[PDB]
């Protein structure tokens, strides 16, 4: 959780007191879409392997990308 | 109403939104119409029996637009049935929206054989059978991202886009026997490509037309018309544009 | 014929060739048309004989397209001999083809003014009279070189791409009152040059017409600040 | 830098804003500019004399554009002072902004004579000095409202896509001899004319960029010094398109 | 010369005509040309013995321009050779022209998977790599056809206007991270349409290839999805 | 300053209550621009003669249209 606090918060120039599990990234941490795209991409650079569209299409919260990644661990 | 030398329409993709109000407006002004249909047939038959109650000549037919061999068979059905046709719709389309790091190719091929493909071959066999005539109108539904372009419309926009340029060659391919082919290219047309869509991203779209207001299809269907009838008999090769001033 | 929601039309420069019959057609569909001449009336009067010998309506008037005051008292006694004014076809052009180096700055302005000045007159009147009623339609005549040029057509090709550009920008303007503007560039109309349009033979001018007719029309309602190429292929 | 086969350009206009930048940038590339004035000397003056020291050749020159005469006869001092004028850039532009219901025809013709006029005795005269040499390069500087159309616009728009029409007609009339006429369409580009306006209407263009920024002048130069350059050398009648993306 | 704050410049099909001086002018630019062959790699070897025989920097590389795949692990092999890439010149080009009745639907998709979806996957491959930099320039070559239409070519003008419309999509998406999508569209490059051609003359390659080094330049800074005409006159 | 009052509001669909004298025509009674040159425009048609741009140029609330016009009469 931690890390990836970090690395989504340098991913969008975001404070890591922002991420709060259900922190929306849009709504909350303010985030375009193609942004969005690529922090999961970047999160399969920690090689959770192509963590699905069906979750890519299912994604809005920080805590929704803990799961699917210790889901595809 | 509008004059038409022709008689007969194939329009494919027509059993609903624009496809079906095209359908209607050939319908009422004296053409009989030729709705299409892919799958369930309820709702295009229901269009028919909608127009034969209005004491109109429509009739549905099934192929798949992107399949050569269906297209070309159901061509030449419609010359067998009624001894020749005079004027075709190429207005099947389909959108695949995702942003260009996340599209597969075969979102990209599906969108280029649905939208651009099936075009081609109705082209191609409306050169075929008004040839011998020597008449004909064909009018291709192209798009505004067909010349604008838009952000997660790479597939649409290169279909619509390859439309309008393969419709140009078609119009000199065919000119010499008075066969003309023209495109439209609507706006934010209300039909129900668009009715799933962010009501605060749509209203973003309400801000950049002039007109204020949504299109509806009955308003392309009479461009369409216009492009079909007699009145364009000068008119080939134009990519007239029907997006209430959303692009100039 | 075609719907009209409105009543009656204006068309400048309407006594001879494409504006006489724009008149002719649009009176054919039920429009009362109020052809234009500037100089002769024998041959504009000639031509509402024909009209209302025929049934429809015709009636014609007298002013200099160029002239600001004549064009806006015109429309002005047209409004209150009609009650109002529907739609309108700025059609008045004039021709001086040079070469640049043969060609001075007088031979320019007279093709500028005459041509382009004429029609942003009557595009502004559009915008006075039709703005309570909420309702009308505007079409240029342009031409294919206000789009693709020409050689020693520097001045006519400058008044026609500078009236479309200008027309899209009354389409933005006359859009908040549901008023349309568009444009229509003819090709060639009625020898060397017909191996050049694929359809292979000279636009009549009545193709023209039913053209500036689908623009005025409700079936371009949403249709506005386009512009029409009506020149059989020349140009794509 | 770019490669020139010429030796000096004619920039109307070039004081301030756009055209002293497009001044600045073919000064560095070792052209000899002549900055245009119309009124105050003072500021191009002192763009000349930054100009010089840096090491280039530059040179200030004073008449209205939209006068016959007198833009003939500095043409004619240029030609008896350098043996000869190699490009020209018609920059010379005004705006005046008012609805179509209050604009007065003196408003009209202002912006016509003053933005289109200069530029068909600009691109007249080019020919007439660059006949003798076969080669030239000339660039009127358009907008993209001579293209899209705006509102509140009619009169700069009008003469905008004048100036791109006649453009055209001027590369058919000195394409035989090599002398090349192309027009750029600047989109939101932050100088002058555009400083003072309403900044939540300004902000509303930030919105349609792409490119999510204003543009700058030299970017508007650089393209013009293309197509000027020997680079574009077979581009002519081109209507380059700089509005980072606010148009397409 | 010009500036570019980029390094490398990938070329699809670059071994002869024009792909091949594109490479041969961005390479005496200062910039590392990754020259693309398809079949042979004796004339793109003997490309690259020309530049660096002169001094230049350049390095061949073999994949299918139509393959999703090969394009792919080949831009992954340059980013990890190069460090990265920072331009693309989607230029794989092949026609096969006939009249329409006399063609069938194998004779079109050729031309679209192999002169369109190339260019798509590329331009693609183009928003992935060149992400993380915010920065980069591609230019899709396209032609005059995908502009006005040819009589007997109705796949090829359909796979450049296509072209042409997905790459002011790719504009679109490319702007939010500083990456410019751009067209090149050639007219006749090297005897009957020379009549046709103002210039009067056939283009040279070189001057297709300068376009294309403007595009990517950063002379060109806020020029993106704009269609460049290099047709000298034959279209406007 | 009644018939005023009613004749602004009848113009651009706003309630006679709006118009308080130092009601500005856009921040407040809320009209687009060429809405408020047709008003203008309106308030000639009751012949104050050519109230010039000079007041055009003056001219946001409705305080502002007694101005010009009794000025004008
Ligand atoms: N609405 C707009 O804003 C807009 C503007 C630009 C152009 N248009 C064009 O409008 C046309 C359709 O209008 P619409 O937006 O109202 O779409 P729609 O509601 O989805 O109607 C499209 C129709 O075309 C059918 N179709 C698709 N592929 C076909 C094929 N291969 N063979 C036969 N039929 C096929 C449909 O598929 P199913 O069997 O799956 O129902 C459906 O009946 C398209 O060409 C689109 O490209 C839309
Ligand atoms: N024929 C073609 O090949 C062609 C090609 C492209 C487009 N067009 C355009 O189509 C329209 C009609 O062309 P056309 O063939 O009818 O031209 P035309 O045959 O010469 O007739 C044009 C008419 O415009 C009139 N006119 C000029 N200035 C006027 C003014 N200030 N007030 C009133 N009338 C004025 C002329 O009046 P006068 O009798 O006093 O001269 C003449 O009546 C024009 O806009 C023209 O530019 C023509
Ligand atoms: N900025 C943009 O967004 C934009 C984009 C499209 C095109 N451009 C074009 O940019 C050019 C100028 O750039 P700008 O916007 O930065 O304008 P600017 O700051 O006003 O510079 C315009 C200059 O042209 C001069 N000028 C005007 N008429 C002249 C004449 N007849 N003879 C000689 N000089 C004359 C000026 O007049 P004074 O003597 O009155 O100073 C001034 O020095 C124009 O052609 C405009 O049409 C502007
Ligand atoms: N020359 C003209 O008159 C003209 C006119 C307008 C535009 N253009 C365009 O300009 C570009 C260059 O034209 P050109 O004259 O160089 O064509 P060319 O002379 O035939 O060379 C084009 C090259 O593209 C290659 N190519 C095709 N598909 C490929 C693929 N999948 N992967 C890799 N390489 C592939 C061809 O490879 P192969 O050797 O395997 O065939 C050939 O190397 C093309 O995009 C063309 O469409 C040409
Ligand atoms: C629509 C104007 C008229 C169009 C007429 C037409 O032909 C287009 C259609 O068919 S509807 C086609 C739908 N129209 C659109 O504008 C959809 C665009 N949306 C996207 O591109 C998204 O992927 C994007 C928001 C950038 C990223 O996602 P993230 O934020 O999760
Ligand atoms: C600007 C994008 C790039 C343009 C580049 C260009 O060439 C245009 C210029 O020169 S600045 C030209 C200034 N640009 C504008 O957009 C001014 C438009 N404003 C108007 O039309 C007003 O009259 C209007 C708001 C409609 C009515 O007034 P009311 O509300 O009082």
């Amino acid at each position: 959780f931690e890390d990836i606090q970090a690395v989504i918060a340098e991913q969008l120039n975001v404070d890591a007191a922002q991420v709060t599990p259900e922190a929306e990234f849009v709504k909350d941490l303010g985030a375009d879409s193609l942004d969005v795209v690529e922090l999961i991409m970047a999160l399969e650079e920690k090689f959770g392997i192509e963590i699905p569209d069906e979750q890519a299409e299912k994604i809005v919260n920080v805590g929704d990308v803990v799961k699917y990644i210790e889901d595809n661990k | 109403s509008m004059q038409f030398t022709g008689k007969n329409v194939l329009i494919t993709g027509a059993s609903k939104g624009i496809g079906a109000e095209i359908a209607r407006t050939l319908a009422s002004m004296g053409l009989k119409v030729w709705i299409n249909y892919r799958s369930n047939a309820e709702v295009a038959d229901a269009l028919k029996n909608e127009l034969e109650e209005k004491g109109y000549k429509a009739a549905v037919i099934k192929f798949d637009a992107a399949s050569e061999s269906d297209f070309v068979e159901a061509i030449q059905a419609i010359v067998q049935s009624d001894g020749g046709l005079s004027y075709l719709v190429n207005n099947a389309g389909v959108v695949r929206d995702k942003l260009a790091i996340k599209m597969k190719t075969e979102d990209f091929h599906h969108v280029i054989d649905n939208n651009l493909t099936s075009a081609f071959i109705g082209c191609r066999e409306a050169l075929k059978v008004m040839s011998k005539s020597r008449f004909g109108s064909v009018v291709n539904i192209a798009s505004i991202i067909g010349e604008r372009g838009n952000m997660g419309q790479t597939n649409y926009s290169a279909s619509k886009g390859g439309m309008i340029a393969m419709s140009k060659s078609f119009a000199y391919e065919g000119a010499l026997r008075n066969i003309r082919f023209n495109s439209v290219t609507p706006g934010f047309i209300e039909t129900d490509m668009n009715a799933n869509l962010k009501d605060e991203l749509k209203a973003d779209y309400v801000k950049n037309i002039p007109l204020n207001r949504l299109g509806a299809a009955k308003e392309v269907a009479e461009a369409v018309a216009f492009l079909l009838s007699d009145h364009s008999s000068y008119i080939t090769g134009e990519t007239l544009k029907v997006n209430g001033g959303l692009y100039m």
